């Protein structure tokens, strides 16, 4: 082990939504397996992906809850 | 399925002039096949050094059944003599006459071929390809699909076995408008937003698949579409990806 949860998520999903030039831009991430946020932290540290740019709400802050993040403030359901 | 026919691609040592001939194939295969030459121009606008852009553009249907789409068979080869290496050849369905073809381009020809796999921005560029619409006055046009690329990565205890990043069609355009105007809005606006607001790097992660919903799914080693044919550019893209 190394990369396990103390709760582990299978099932999650986030929906991002900017308010770009007053226009609204939506894109929907979702993921499978039997330990998601474990599964994010072994590819960032194969650094697959860069985790200086992984927003909070992608990195768990909340993890366990899929959600809309509007402009940066996270809701879930 | 809802896209039933399954593109494979083929890397090939020299510029086959079928011009003349199928005959000897037609023989050997004791049944009909139909030969179309064009000429194509990518980009399409007949205004771009009258030449270089110009391609050619070979087509051999297998004619048979027409029952199950899953059999369909038809082979395309896009040349290019001023490019390094000119020419590729892909086809689908799977009738098995497919691997008698090939065998015969080969002697005929005495030509060695090889697989064509497709590297994630390759994948990308396919994507962006697949999307331009040619008007009856050649003019190219970038269409919009709701999009969604399919991730399958390798963890410890399949922690993350599956994700995804969906971008509807109305956010696509909306991505390029940021930007603006573009041909590459894949490449140039929404693969860089992504990285962007989540540090998901598309061109470095393992990207199996992107779907243009209705349209094409795009992936490592193969094309699938819902159409029984490719469009100009994404040929003209594929051969670009294999020169040096």
């Amino acid at each position: 082990s190394r990369y396990s949860s103390l709760v582990p998520i299978e099932k999650v999903g986030f929906t991002l939504k900017n308010e770009i030039n007053s226009r609204i831009i939506t894109i929907k991430l979702k993921f499978n397996g039997n330990d998601i946020f474990g599964g994010l932290h072994e590819l960032c540290d194969k650094n697959l992906i860069n985790i200086d740019k992984v927003p909070g709400w992608l990195a768990g802050e909340n993890g366990s809850f899929s959600g809309t993040i509007m402009n940066g403030d996270f809701q879930r359901e | 399925n809802a896209m039933p026919y399954t593109w494979k691609f083929l890397g090939i040592s020299k510029q086959l002039s079928l011009e003349n001939g199928i005959a000897k194939l037609n023989q050997l295969l004791n049944l009909e096949v139909d030969l179309d030459i064009q000429t194509i121009r990518v980009p399409s606008d007949p205004d771009g050094g009258t030449a270089a852009d110009e391609y050619i553009r070979y087509e051999m249907r297998l004619d048979i059944s027409n029952l199950d789409e899953g059999t369909y068979s038809k082979f395309i080869f896009l040349g290019n003599s001023k490019m390094e290496v000119p020419m590729f050849l892909c086809y689908c369905g799977t009738d098995n006459r497919n691997e008698v073809v090939l065998q015969w381009l080969k002697a005929e020809y005495g030509v060695i071929m090889w697989p064509i796999k497709f590297e994630q921005k390759t994948m990308i560029k396919l994507a962006d390809a697949s999307i331009v619409h040619v008007t009856k006055e050649n003019i190219e046009q970038i269409t919009w699909f709701s999009s969604k690329l399919y991730f399958e990565p390798e963890t410890q205890d399949k922690n993350l076995r599956q994700f995804s990043i969906e971008i509807p069609r109305e956010s696509c355009e909306g991505l390029a408008l940021g930007y603006g105007n573009t041909m590459h809005p894949y490449n140039d606006a929404i693969v860089p937003y992504i990285y962007n607001e989540t540090g998901m790097a598309v061109e470095r992660l393992p990207l199996t698949s992107v779907i243009l919903a209705g349209h094409t799914k795009i992936m490592r080693e193969s094309i699938v579409t819902s159409t029984r044919s490719l469009r100009n550019r994404v040929l003209a893209v594929v051969l670009q990806s294999i020169q040096f």
